[PDB]
C-alpha cells in the first residue's frame, strides 16, 4: 500500500500568518494527491484535487503544489475558520490511502447514512446510503470510515459496470451493493470486532458529496 | 490545440497518467493518437445522437453533458465543451474516472483495437519526459 506521511502532526498559528503542510508518499503518485479539511466530527471537505487543482467554492487562500512523492498544502494568510484536521489522500493506486493528518490550531444531491449505533462482536454491520437529487446509476459510490484516533480508511466503491473495489485490509468481510429502484446503496461488514468501531461515511467517488457520518460502536454489550 | 507525440507524453506525465491505476504512460499516448490524432478539439458525431469530445474522444451518452444527447448520464459531471480545451486537465480527470471502473481502458475501442497487447511503451520512446 502507498503510505502517506504528513508533517507536522500539529500546528499552532495566529490568523493572518501563512502555513505549509507537507505530505510525502512511499512511492511515486504523479499528481494524484487530494487535500481534505475535517472539523471535529463532520464529513471531510475536499479543498484541492490532483495536487494543485482548485475546487469551486473553496477560498483562494488554499493552494497546493508538488508531484511524484512530495506535496504541499499552502494557506496564504490563515483565518480562524481554518482550524481542523488536514488530510492528504492518494488515488493513484487501489487501495486509496489517507495521510495521518495535521491538526491546525488557530490562536442537487444529498446523502444520508442509516444503520445501527451499537453492534455486538461477530455480527454483520449493515449500512444504507440514501441518495437524493440524482439516480445512483449516474455516479460511483464510496464508503469511508474514521477510527477513534483520527485514522481514515477508504473501504470501497462501486462503479458504473457494478465492479467493486474493496480495501484488502478488510479481508473479504465487506460487500458493497446497490438498489436502483430505492436509490440506495449498501455496506455490509461481516464478523465485526471492536477494531471496527468507527464513524462511517458514504460519499460519491468524486469526493464532492458526503453523508454526515454515523458512529458505530462494537461492544460486547 | 494539436499536440506532438512527445509533447503530449510530457503533458500526460505532468497530469499523473504514468502508472495511474495499473496503466503505463504509453497506453494514454497510443489512445490519444488513434482516437483524435492528438487534437484536443476533435469531435465526432455518432448515429445514436451522442458525440465524442476531445483528445480521448469521450462520449456524451455517458460521461459529459452536451445538451443534445437522449439518455445522457453525465458521469464526469462536466460540460462536453470542457473536454475541448487546449488545457487537457478535464479530459485527463474524466479519463481517470472512466478507467477507475473495472472495464479499465477497454472503454476506448481504438485502444482495444490498436494499443492493447502491443508495445505501448514505444509511444513514449525518443521523448525527454
Amino acid at each position: 500500500d502507498i503510505v502517506l506521511t504528513q508533517s507536522p502532526a500539529t500546528l499552532s498559528v495566529t490568523p493572518g500568518n501563512s502555513v505549509s503542510l507537507s505530505c510525502r508518499a512511499s512511492q511515486s503518485i504523479g499528481n494524484n494527491l487530494h487535500w481534505y479539511q475535517q472539523k471535529s466530527h463532520e464529513s471531510p471537505r475536499l479543498l484541492i484535487k490532483y495536487a494543485s487543482q482548485s475546487i469551486s467554492g473553496i477560498p483562494s487562500r488554499f493552494s497546493g503544489s508538488g508531484s511524484g512523492t512530495d506535496f504541499t498544502l499552502s494557506i496564504n494568510s490563515v483565518e480562524t475558520e481554518d482550524f481542523g484536521m488536514y488530510f492528504c489522500q492518494q488515488s493513484n493506486s487501489w487501495p486509496y490511502t489517507f495521510g495521518g493528518g495535521t491538526k491546525l490550531e488557530i490562536t442537487d444531491i444529498q446523502l444520508q447514512e442509516s444503520g445501527p449505533s451499537l453492534v455486538k462482536p461477530s455480527q454483520t454491520l449493515s449500512l444504507t446510503c440514501s441518495v437524493t437529487g440524482d439516480s445512483i446509476t449516474s455516479d460511483y459510490w464510496s464508503w469511508i470510515r474514521k477510527f477513534p484516533g483520527n485514522r481514515l480508511e477508504y473501504m470501497g466503491y462501486v462503479s458504473y459496470s457494478g465492479s467493486t473495489y474493496y480495501n484488502p485490509s478488510l479481508k473479504s468481510r465487506i460487500s458493497i451493493t446497490r438498489d436502483t429502484s430505492k436509490n440506495q446503496y449498501y455496506l455490509d461488514l461481516n464478523s465485526v470486532t471492536t477494531e471496527d468501531t468507527a464513524t462511517y461515511y458514504c460519499a460519491n467517488w468524486d469526493g464532492d458529496y458526503w453523508g454526515q457520518g454515523t458512529l458505530v460502536t462494537v461492544s460486547a454489550a | 490545440k494539436v499536440f506532438g507525440r512527445c509533447e503530449l507524453a510530457a503533458a500526460m506525465k505532468r497530469h499523473g497518467l504514468d502508472n495511474y491505476r495499473g496503466y503505463s504512460l504509453g497506453n494514454w499516448v497510443c489512445a490519444a493518437k488513434f482516437e483524435s490524432n492528438f487534437n484536443t478539439q476533435a469531435t465526432n458525431r455518432n448515429t445514436d445522437g451522442s458525440t465524442d469530445y476531445g483528445i480521448l474522444q469521450i462520449n456524451s451518452r455517458w460521461w459529459c453533458n452536451d445538451g443534445r444527447t437522449p439518455g445522457s448520464r453525465n458521469l464526469c459531471n462536466i460540460p462536453c465543451s470542457a473536454l475541448l480545451s487546449s488545457d487537457i486537465t478535464a479530459s485527463v480527470n474524466c479519463a481517470k474516472k472512466i478507467v477507475s471502473d473495472g472495464n479499465g481502458m477497454n472503454a476506448w475501442v481504438a485502444w482495444r483495437n490498436r494499443c492493447k497487447g502491443t508495445d505501448v511503451q514505444a509511444w513514449i520512446r525518443g521523448c525527454r519526459l
